[PDB]
């Protein structure tokens, strides 16, 4: 059946029993950078399993009032195994991420998550005049929550309706998107390839994409149901190739 | 090149359930009106022409309007060359993250003859030098500085009253595409300029009057129109519902998802 | 030299002109093209892809997430009332104007094709119910009874494992291209969702379930006359 | 007509006669083929 | 026509020592990144286009700006025709000792309508005669002298408000190349004019108004832009770091080799 | 005559235009071309050829000859300190901006290719030492320890009979063409020279030896977008 | 570039010019053409089709329906008088100027061809009579006697079951194209209808029967020089 | 295109499509061939 | 001449050399063929 799925990228494996078809990012499977499309002359470091494995990020509780969360990849993968180590020790890096968001909910739970990988989701500042610091959008440890309404200050505009990029969140399905509907789905897998203008880019200054998990239907459970419904992102970079060995950047 | 024709359909009671799909899959249903309902054989001579990104960007739109005067820095117009200055073409270009387009600039310049106490002196036809300084190149500080000597900088040297100047520009981005959206900082420390301002630094456009001076102040308006051609859109994005606030960042004021209607059941007319 | 007579269209900057122009930098080595996934060679591709529509765009709810949420309940009250109702035309309808097909419609003046609205039941897994999603072609009043909606084009959505029924509006038009701008001549029909059966839920499941409508373009869909979008209004220099 | 009067490739008319289209990048991005005439699961 | 592709490399412990070369030989090492380090197979679609001397000189740059008036020697502009008058194209041409280029002059002329007490009289379209007197030819002394009769001297007779005048000039040097740098005296006694002034004596350019007179003074600025084409650069030279001081000699004021940095180890950012 | 419609680019002087123009002197017999040695058909040829770079461009030393001289010594002091450090990008780096590749780079806006820095030990013939010349790709801090430089791309220069090791920067970039102008996005790496071993000299040889760095372009090197050079500034008429 | 000499007709907007112009919306998908019945590829087709002419355009009757009605009667009085008389030229003749051929004639300056006037007897079925419908070529006075009309081209209309006789004016002209505007040189003939026999009616049938004249164009008919119609006068902005 | 509309050779478009290059004049001017994979001496 | 210099079909000269004509749509619209040389009835 299509509901069952098993992804064995690297050492870590993910097995699911209610998971719809995995959304290959824009219909193209990730692969190593070809010689035709390569602009860096350094020898590419290609750990097939050291870095191309499923990294389980911090699980965030999907509350009833939770408007959404976002992870900024690949910067959200800092301090996460040898992928983060290679990020630190390389000037240029390319990876195709097969994000797998796990939301285990019972048959009595009402809710739906748009798990969408937005390539280059330029976030808007809460105050348009200024620019937010890096901490406001970076997702090194915890997902950055979209606010239900407008916020102010030197932060990221977290209005869920505008998805933080001045863009209609309902139209976010234009990007590689999968829906975790607790009626049917408990996990969404998006195999997003390396998406950038330059064939390889630095993994700190530039975030290749943002995984936005937007609860369009808020979690609705009657009393007695599990209140701590976790939204666990398990992202596995695929065909990760790095050029430009350098001093570790911290 | 026409769109797919509506295949003839009929009554059906089967297990195919074409209407029944799953958005949980993330795959938009490929169903046709023949699938859900019963449709006649309609040959769709309609074509997805003028909806092509090549045709959609074919419509030339303004990207830079500035007023530079004749007889300081107000005698020539400086443009940090970006599509984002004007919202009309910016949202078109912001429909896609990466667009590899050869951009066809068509400068439209109209002299204003600023209202003054004395305007009885007629100046000959005003020639206009639209110089392009590549990023990192010598930026002029005066209307008669050495930078205006176009040893390498392209310049139309358009004269007023003729056909509007037009110099097609190739794909000049250092990367393999123009990143209209770039959620990345300028510096690897993740501190600096966040947004398209980092990667989309394609130089500057300095517009001046080739005429040295005029008896009376004349403030010609340079209206730069950017026509993308040979476009390669690569990552589609939704239009920005919120009005554009900054031309160097995506910063926005919150806006409603749509025009609110009185009720979920409110259908006008 | 060669005798050339200038046409009355000479020395003009037509915006939609396929005129070759001298290169700014001749023989410029453009950066080699790479296969960036998702190459958009037509924006009807981004129209075709699903987009959550703000069906419940009642005042205030457009700011929040409840604009897309179509509320359904396990209550006998208002069961003979539509779950929702709005205009089919994505150009000017409040629900469909800012969606992917609508946003790629208000960039044009004429639109033709079958809008397909994928309806996702975002409720309890044991919440089973039958809805009647009906496109009524124009020329008659907006359906005020479920029978009236049944008289038009309609699909019964039996909510189950698939949890998504696609109501494909079968382009019931008197002209080859409906006009994106609001005009009664090319005015589209009315898309109304009703309860064919109540949303039966177990005692442990919430009654107030949610539905998401995904208005998407079919292969028939096309736009013919480009126009500046009314949504993007620029008060002044940025 | 279609004759290019300028040597540079960018200095040519827009390719407005190209109507190539692959909606499957966005509408059908799933790894496993999904046929409308079968349950999506 | 693309540049050489980076061939794939691997680990190596051999006696080839590709990195170890000798600058004492005067031969710049032909090594590639695959030689010194380990590189992936990168197909370099990058091409050395726009870096060709033909393309580099293709960018037309000003070489002569002068103001000649309507209604003495100030009514016409005299140009000892040399690329060295304007520093922008001069340094480009001074990248090579000898350049055999067919030079494409594109005169850009803009009337100024000098600010005076009375400027209420409108003069018709001003025609401009850009006459070229070959070296040793008759040099006009007045705006209406007999020299302006162009029996043999080429002249565009450009009219204002039209497309900028452009008359391609062939390779007219008496030698087989234009000696941009010529460390030689005019006379065999090694006394006289030292520099390019000796060999690069290509005549004069006299620019005047074909209109006899105007009711009010109009000082049109002749901006001569030289576009070298069919260039044959033959002896490369470095760019002149020092600013240009004289247009008839290479005489210069001493300038630093580069922008000084705080320390030999000072790396910004 | 022939109906001709003027394009919106008519009657303009584009600087980079391949437009044929009438000859000033028609049928002019150009002086016959002779094979003058060194025919430059591309200025990337003059970029490829070596050029002594002003590594030691400390204040005052740019006026003298010590700008190119990279000082090395047979002293234990400051052995854990770089022999030199500067930015890799020839466009804006103080060391590499006025060199042959840099001067032919600031005439352009985009540059791509492998800079190769040939390092010539201009010291005693019996002065033998090992250096560690390292290009560190950007994204991290400038190497402050020899280990940090070793973590990036590097070559150990064993000074000997050849006396010239070529550190070829292997074009470690995230874009096909780095930008000549100073921008953090296309900011290049950092070229730093350290002591892998001291410059051991006999008692009769000077300790303060000198090194010359020759930044040269490889076959990969190319420039894409021409621009007026910022170095050549003309205050007024000459 | 290419040496082009502008003809003295350059930069002019000639109204009747076959000059190609840049498309406002390039590659615009026009709505597919359908076979709408009645495709007019020439307005001489609408001239050829019959048109009731206002023969009895006496003052006041143009407002009513009696303008087209040609009155005939079963009375001995005025039997030696024409049933009607008017000028043949549809361009300026009061009767034929606003008819289908005439309206498609005053849009032109020159006209050539055979006008055919179909005369329909709109009277009692038992009302039988013989008329003499005569086109007299110009150069002579308007026929004042039935013999004079008989001397010119004429057809005897025996009113019967067919009830419609076509008087085809056989293009009796001295020039290949008569001029639509009123000029004596290309002045056409005179079409006059008389009584060859009285309109005999039974006692139970009305004596004052009616006749309708249908001026139509034959296959010969053509117009050569287009001109703005004098009928359509616009006093000001609508 | 590439058609020359003027009789004089100099009155033609610049040869911007010629990318001939011989760096060996400057980078490798030595009489004896120097191979990078051998000591330069 | 007849060469179309613009890609769009509408951006072409008027088809003034087409003199196709079918008056039978208006002059002879009857279902049963009517010949002039026979009574119309
Ligand atoms: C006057 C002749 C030269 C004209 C040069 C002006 C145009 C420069 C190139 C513009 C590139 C596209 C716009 C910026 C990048 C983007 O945001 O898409
Ligand atoms: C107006 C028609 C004739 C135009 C003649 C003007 C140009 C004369 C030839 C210039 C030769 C090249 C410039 C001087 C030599 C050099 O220093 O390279």
């Amino acid at each position: 059946s299509d509901r069952v799925r098993s992804m064995t990228l690297g050492n870590s494996t993910i097995t699911t029993q209610e998971s719809a078809n995995v959304v290959v990012g824009y219909g193209e499977w990730p692969s190593y950078l070809s010689d035709k499309e390569a602009t860096a002359e350094d020898q590419p470091t290609q750990p097939d399993v050291a870095t191309c494995r499923f990294y389980t990020l911090e699980s965030v509780q999907w509350e009833k009032s939770s408007p959404g969360w976002w992870w900024k990849f690949p910067e959200a993968l800092k301090n996460m195994g040898l992928f983060g180590q290679n990020m630190h020790y390389h000037y240029l890096g390319r990876a195709g991420y097969t994000i797998h968001v796990q939301c285990n909910a019972s048959k009595f739970h009402q809710g739906c998550l748009l798990v969408v990988c937005v390539p280059e989701a330029e976030m808007g500042c809460a105050d348009t005049s200024t620019t937010f610091p890096a901490t406001e959008l970076t997702t090194e440890e915890e997902p950055h929550v979209f606010t239900s309404d407008s916020i102010t200050g030197k932060k990221v505009q977290a209005a869920v309706c505008n998805a933080g990029m001045g863009v209609g969140v309902g139209n976010l399905t234009i990007f590689p998107h999968q829906w975790i509907n607790l009626r049917t789905n408990n996990s969404a897998t998006i195999v997003m390839p390396y998406i950038n203008s330059v064939p390889m880019d630095n993994m700190f200054r530039h975030y290749n994409f943002t995984l936005m998990i937007i609860p369009f239907a808020p979690l609705n459970f009657n009393e007695g149901a599990t209140a701590y419904v976790p939204v666990t992102v398990t992202i596995a970079p695929m065909y990760a190739e790095y050029n430009g060995l350098r001093l570790a950047s911290t | 090149r026409t769109v797919a024709n509506t295949q003839p359909s009929g009554p059906s009671n089967s297990k195919e359930i074409p209407a029944l799909t799953a958005v949980e899959t993330g795959h938009t249903s490929q169903v046709d009106p023949s699938d859900t309902l019963q449709t006649r054989h309609v040959v769709n001579f309609h074509s997805r022409s003028e909806s092509t990104v090549e045709n959609f960007m074919g419509r030339a739109a303004c990207v830079f309007m500035d007023q530079y005067k004749l007889n300081s820095t107000d005698n020539f117009a400086v443009w940090t060359i970006n599509v984002r200055e004007m919202a009309q073409l910016r949202r078109k270009c912001e429909l896609f993250t990466y667009m590899r387009f050869d951009i066809e600039m068509t400068m439209v310049i109209t002299s204003c003859q600023d209202q003054g106490t004395q305007l009885e002196q007629d100046m000959p036809v005003l020639t206009h030098q639209i110089m392009y300084v590549p990023p990192g190149g010598p930026i002029p500080a005066k209307v008669d500085s050495y930078e205006w000597q176009t040893s390498t900088n392209p310049s139309v040297f358009w004269t007023e009253g003729n056909a509007p100047a037009r110099m097609s520009i190739p794909f000049i981005s250092v990367g393999n595409a123009y990143s209209l959206f770039y959620d990345g900082w300028s510096h690897f420390t993740q501190d600096g300029t966040y947004g398209y301002t980092t990667l989309n630094a394609m130089g500057k456009l300095f517009v001046r009057h080739v005429n040295k001076s005029s008896p009376h102040q004349i403030t010609s308006t340079i209206r730069v129109y950017f026509k993308p051609k040979h476009i390669k859109a690569w990552v589609p994005r939704p239009p920005r519902l919120c009005p554009y606030i900054n031309k160097g960042d995506v910063n926005f004021v919150v806006t409603e998802v749509t025009d609110a209607r009185k009720s979920i059941t409110d259908t006008p007319h | 030299g060669v005798p050339v007579l200038n046409t009355p269209g000479s020395t003009q900057f037509l915006t939609s002109d396929d005129f070759q122009s001298p290169s700014a930098m001749p023989q410029f080595d453009e950066t080699p093209e790479m296969h960036i996934p998702g190459e958009v060679r037509n924006l009807m591709e981004m129209a075709e892809v699903d987009s959550v529509v703000p069906v419940n765009n009642i005042t205030g709810k457009t700011k929040s997430m409840e604009a897309y949420q179509i509320a359904v309940g396990t209550g006998n009250t208002d069961k003979t009332k539509p779950i929702f109702s709005f205009q089919m035309d994505p150009g000017y309808s409040s629900v469909l104007k800012r969606t992917l097909l609508g946003e790629m419609l208000n960039y044009y003046a004429h639109w033709s094709g079958s809008v397909k609205l994928t309806f996702l039941f975002c409720g309890s897994a044991m919440a089973t119910g039958k809805l009647l999603i009906s496109y009524s072609p124009p020329g008659a009043s907006v359906p005020s009874s479920r029978k009236d909606a049944m008289l038009g084009t309609h699909i019964i959505w039996d909510i189950g494992l698939q949890s998504s029924c696609v109501l494909c509006v079968p382009w019931i038009s008197q002209s080859h291209y409906r006009m994106v701008q609001q005009d009664p001549y090319t005015s589209a029909g009315y898309i109304t969702c009703w309860y064919q059966t109540n949303i039966v839920v177990p005692p442990g499941a919430p009654t107030s379930c949610d539905v998401l409508c995904f208005a998407s373009a079919c292969n028939d869909f096309s736009v013919r006359l480009l126009r500046d979008t009314p949504f993007m209004a620029q008060p002044g220099k940025l | 007509t279609n004759i290019n009067f300028y040597k540079d490739a960018a200095s040519s008319a827009s390719n407005r006669q190209e109507l190539q289209q692959d909606p499957g990048k966005f509408t059908d991005p799933v790894k496993d083929l999904m046929v409308k005439t079968l349950p999506a699961l």
